[PDB]
């Protein structure tokens, strides 16, 4: 009788806007201990936070704090502020008859705040070839819906946001490339914006 | 300093024995073995203290077999090993002394068990210098990688700008694209942005290379193909700036 069940499977969070991971729990024995692992794409399992069955619901202004309900047996994680360092998946896990159960995870997805949105469809052009070739589309809102191809023969990635880490600055990002093909069409299957930038 | 696994990443053929290792942190004295897929989650294998098994009601009836010979190494052996056996195994440690304790994991090894070793492939680097376009319209440069047709999904894509790696302005595909949509076998492709100052890319005294680590057979392995035997390898490509 020892459960650990993340209901929701997939969260979003606006940057610097907060986020609760939810997580709900079953136990037997009276001592247990409850843990947040976040795992980041290098697969890297790190503890956040670690909490104690019989001790309080602490007074903490923490970023990463936590909603111990013992009688609701819940045990809520608060992420205040949220960063695009936070982005990864979070693992809510129990400690019982069974060292570690986990739960099957909860991945984050944390939203940049483009300010200064200028949406283009650039054609670049291969080092050592220029010939085959690639279209990039940069520098659009993070509400933009990018969508994945129809033909089978041209080649859609999803957005990706880089951080310049210098000026506050990030941009959105997704690739297409085809052998065949013109970037004024590549992505008009996705809804593009009014204002988009083809040169 | 933590948790030690080798290998790292594995590909292998069907009926081949795979044998994984983990090395604990001193002076922790329980081991515990887990596995992760997305189907399944985090699943616990088996666990011991003190070189004693506690718990291995998690090992499969047949193929898996996990000891730990002395405090500060522990085995697990997949013999004979099968394509379902593929997955990201993860080895974690205690101090031992309670149930309670924090476990440090390891950075887990990804084993991927073929049918046959037939559809493996190197993967294809080109990188694509920044449009002018971009450049006039932002004063940003951004520079993309196209690593292509490689399969299995063992690679790891890195950019390195004078010699030394960089972390920053990069964002690389969390998951590729399946070249053919509709095929098990199908070859995958993945995609990286490095996007830099107008200034730094028109400096032809800088150096771009994109580094793909490609993941493949072994020196054991064999090859009955006139292509070049897909071997683990590093595929690179790379550009110079250009002023003009």
């Amino acid at each position: 009788a020892q459960t650990v069940t993340q209901s929701q499977p997939e969260m979003s969070v606006q940057e610097a806007e907060t986020v609760t991971l939810s997580c709900t729990y079953d136990t037997s024995e009276s001592d247990y201990y409850l843990f947040w692992y976040k795992q980041p794409p290098s697969r890297q399992m790190i503890l956040v936070i670690r909490q104690e069955a019989y001790k309080q619901q602490n007074a903490t202004e923490n970023r990463f704090s936590v909603n111990f309900q013992k009688a609701a047996k819940s045990f809520s994680l608060k992420i205040s502020d949220s960063q695009l360092g936070d982005a990864a998946m979070y693992f809510c896990a129990s400690s019982g008859n069974t060292p570690l159960v986990f739960g099957k995870g909860t991945r984050l997805s944390v939203i940049p705040n483009i300010q200064n949105p200028d949406p283009a469809v650039y054609q670049l052009r291969d080092s050592k070839s220029s010939d085959k070739s690639v279209c990039l589309f940069t520098d659009f809102d993070s509400q933009t819906n990018v969508s994945q191809s129809k033909d089978s023969d041209v080649y859609i990635t999803d957005k990706c946001v880089l951080d310049m880490r210098s000026m506050d600055f990030k941009s959105n990002s997704a690739v297409a490339w085809s052998n065949k093909f013109a970037c004024a069409n590549a992505f008009n299957n996705s809804i593009i914006p009014e204002d988009t930038f083809f040169p | 300093a933590g948790v030690i696994q080798s290998p790292r990443h594995e590909v292998t053929e069907m009926g081949q024995e795979v044998t994984l290792r983990c090395k604990p942190i001193s002076g922790h004295n329980s081991l515990f073995w887990y596995r992760q897929t997305m189907m399944r989650g985090l699943e616990l294998l088996i666990y011991f203290n003190n070189n004693v098994p506690i718990d291995d009601s998690g090992m499969p009836e047949d193929r898996f077999s996990a000891k730990m010979p002395n405090a500060s190494f522990s085995t697990l052996k997949i013999q004979p090993s099968e394509p379902r056996d593929s997955a990201v195994y993860f080895c974690a440690s205690t101090w031992g002394r309670a149930s309670t304790d924090t476990q440090y994991f390891g950075p887990g090894t990804r084993l991927t068990v073929l049918e046959d070793l037939k559809n493996v492939f190197p993967p294809e680097v080109a990188v694509f210098e920044p449009s002018e376009a971009e450049i006039s319209h932002t004063q940003k440069a951004t520079l993309v990688c196209l690593a292509t047709g490689f399969y299995p999904d063992h690679v790891e894509l890195s950019w390195w700008v004078n010699g030394k790696e960089v972390h920053s302005g990069v964002c690389t595909d969390p998951q590729p694209l399946k070249e053919q949509p509709a095929l098990n076998d199908s070859r995958y492709a993945l995609s990286s942005r490095l996007r830099v100052s107008a200034t730094f890319w028109q400096n032809p005294r800088n150096h771009f290379r994109c580094q793909v680590q490609f993941y493949g057979l072994s020196e054991n392995d064999e090859w009955t193909q006139d292509r070049a035997k897909p071997v683990t390898q590093i595929v690179s490509a790379e550009a110079w700036g250009r002023a003009d």
